[PDB]
């Protein structure tokens, strides 16, 4: 793969990185850079967290938006020297950006690219959007949740609509945080040396979405039909029960880590609401859920009961839960960058050199 | 982009694609 189109989504916990036209990222890396503490000069990803103990760590990116400029230099150059092995002055790049990314981000993000990598040619993307198109539509409500932040995103066309987005600054890195709180109420130490690393695999491996809370607590209340253990590499076994549920359900109910925000299923039929009336049909019957955080087994089927539940009861509901969704927007712009009627979106450093970094912006 | 060139990516992308396997 050479002279071919680079995909890069940096999402606040995780990037993903790759080639336009392959079915999944070539590199996935913690989204993190770490500088000597005190006085080589950098690291970044794994080894950054290999060597957390004598180095300041630092998220560039923070609810899914880039407020590091620096560090995020360094991740893009470990992306592209360091993880794909290329030269990014020889591939069109692809980046993807939060919703409601402020015009200044994208513009000098456009603007690094070009001045500092000189890539030939690129666009910056929507990240929820990528997710839509890699289920094969252009309309329908997107659910994007990954390790920093979830957005509802209302799309028509192509075409996002702002004034329906709905932010929730709540995600899989405070889901970590949760059940590492609860799990350590019961008499289990856990730190972070290493802890929080078992933590979140527990996670990802035993919490799952209760199709009725209420109802699925009264079970693990009465028998041991739920309970699962987890071996840690101490040696010391553990058993989880109704915590395995009561983790995810912090996205239906925020007033689990104290938010005195709503739940998914709520921001999400708010979003909605938000819309025209006329396009509400094809928004219900199109929800698309992306990110890690929805990778919850339940999650599909307790947002179809919710929001059958807050709709017109005429109205037809329907979730897609992609099985590939944990990577559904790197994969959304491993599709468009490959599409020829594409090829004529990028922006060249041509284009870049006469305008300005402000030639990355259009309506319609 | 705002032409008689969005509809075309747009009825491209439903089409759908194969993605060279890893
Ligand atoms: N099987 C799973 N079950 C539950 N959670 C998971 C699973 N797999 C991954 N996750 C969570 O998904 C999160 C990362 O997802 P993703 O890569 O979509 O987010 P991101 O793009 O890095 O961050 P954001 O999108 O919030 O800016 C991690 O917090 C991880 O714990
Ligand atoms: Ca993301």
């Amino acid at each position: 793969d050479e002279t071919t189109a680079l995909v890069c989504d940096n999402g606040s916990g995780l990037v993903k990185a790759g080639f336009a036209g392959d079915d999944a990222p070539r590199a996935v890396f913690p989204s993190i850079v770490g500088r000597p503490r005190h006085q080589k000069d950098s690291y970044v990803g794994d080894e950054a967290q290999s060597k957390r103990g004598i180095l300041t760590l630092k998220y560039p990116i923070e609810h899914g938006i880039i407020t590091n400029w620096d560090d995020m230099e360094k991740i893009w150059h470990h992306t592209f020297y360091n993880e794909l092995r290329v030269a990014p002055e020889e591939h069109p790049t692809l980046l993807t950006e939060a919703p409601l990314n402020p015009k200044a981000n994208r513009e000098k993000m456009t603007q690094i690219m070009f001045e500092t990598f000189n890539v030939p040619a690129m666009y910056v993307a929507i990240q929820a959007v990528l997710s839509l198109y890699a289920s094969g539509r252009t309309t329908g409500i997107v659910l994007d949740s990954g390790d920093g932040v979830t957005h509802n995103v209302p799309i028509y066309e192509g075409y996002a609509l702002p004034h329906a987005i709905m932010r929730l600054d709540l995600a899989g890195r405070d889901l970590t945080d949760y059940l590492m709180k609860i799990l350590t109420e019961r008499g289990y130490s856990f730190v972070t040396t290493a802890e929080r690393e078992i933590v979140r695999d527990i996670k990802e491996k035993l919490c799952y979405v209760a199709l009725d809370f209420e109802n699925e607590m009264a079970t693990a209340a009465s028998s041991s039909s739920l309970e699962k253990s987890y071996e840690l590499p101490d040696g010391q076994v553990i058993t989880i029960g109704n915590e395995r549920f009561r983790c995810p359900e912090t996205l239906f109910q925020p007033s689990f880590i104290g938010m005195e925000s709503a739940g998914i299923h709520e921001t999400t039929y708010n979003s909605i609401m938000k819309c025209d009336i006329d396009i509400r049909k094809d928004l219900y019957a199109n929800n698309v859920m992306s990110g890690g955080t929805t990778m919850y087994p339940g999650i599909a089927d307790r947002m179809q009961k919710e929001i059958t539940a807050l709709a017109p009861s005429t109205m037809k509901i329907k979730i897609i839960a992609p099985p590939e969704r944990k990577y559904s927007v790197w994969i959304g712009g491993s599709i468009l960058a490959s599409l020829s009627t594409f090829q004529q979106m990028w922006i060249t450093k041509q284009e870049y050199d006469e305008a300005g970094p402000s030639i990355v912006h259009r309506k319609c | 982009s705002c032409n008689e060139d969005h509809s075309k990516l747009m009825e491209q992308i439903r089409q759908g694609v194969k993605l060279k396997s890893a």
